[PDB]
């Protein structure tokens, strides 16, 4: 599923990331945008051997466990699978999980370099939220 | 930065291409190499890539058919197609991004310096 911008926007604050963690909703928006275009079913793969899977490009490494990934932790406790759906529940509360330590959103490559520190309410204007 | 990228055209299925990109501009090798392709009507997609330590990630539909390798100290990269399909068929970009702990992958936001790229066509 290739989710419209507002169209997200309301999903991800219904499921509960408006000011999670800190990060405004547009920062979430800003997330999904870069690292996946939107689309539930992106994956890329990555040199250091790990895939990153769904709307917010989860990593295999450290967060699911797609069985293919040396050195994995799964520490979502989830198989990659359950982040590819049209349902963002799983790759939301994963994030969730992801977002509460220390670093916060830095863990999502793409927000870092196209998203922090930049306009990102820009992100939900014109959304009926 | 700049790029600068050669190798393309015409061939018929089953045939093979070779593409090179040759950046300058970086001040260290710590950056991120890949090729990208948008076939007609559709978004681009990120086919392979390198990082500065010579591993690789390829999309599944040409793992095994394109190999992407990189002189790092030359900056200096190549896409060697082999057995192409037609499907194939697209403009190549070859693009340099932001590393991650040497880690570099397929997602096309995280390149930030693009070219004119080439055209390959692919003849059934």
């Amino acid at each position: 599923k290739v989710f419209g911008r507002c169209e997200l926007a309301a999903a991800m604050k219904r499921h509960g990331l408006d000011n999670y963690r800190g990060y405004s909703l547009g920062n979430w928006v800003c997330a999904a945008k870069f690292e996946s275009n939107f689309n539930t079913q992106a994956t890329n793969r990555n040199t250091d051997g790990s895939t990153d899977y769904g709307i917010l490009q989860i990593n295999s490494r450290w967060w699911c466990n797609d069985g293919r990934t040396p050195g994995s932790r799964n520490l979502c406790n989830i198989p990659c699978s359950a982040l590819l759906s049209s349902d963002i529940t799983a790759s939301v509360n994963c994030a969730k999980k992801i977002v509460s330590d220390g670093n916060g959103m830095n863990a999502w490559v793409a927000w870092r370099n196209r998203c922090k520190g930049t306009d990102v309410q820009a992100w939900i204007r014109g959304c009926r939220l | 930065v700049q790029l600068v990228e050669s190798g393309g055209g015409s061939v018929q299925a089953g045939g093979s291409l070779r593409l090179s990109c040759a950046v300058s501009g970086y001040k260290d090798r710590n950056y991120c190499m890949g090729w990208f392709r948008r076939a007609p009507g559709k978004e681009r997609e990120g086919v392979a890539v390198i990082d500065s330590s010579g591993r690789t990630a390829y999309a599944d539909s040409v793992k095994g058919r394109f190999t992407i390798s990189r002189d790092v100290a030359l900056d200096t990269a190549y896409l060697q197609m082999n057995s192409l399909k037609p499907e194939d068929t697209a403009m190549y970009y070859c693009a340099a991004g932001w590393s991650s702990l040497g880690s570099c992958g397929t997602n096309r936001n995280r390149y930030n310096y693009w070219g004119q790229g080439t055209q390959v066509t692919v003849s059934s």
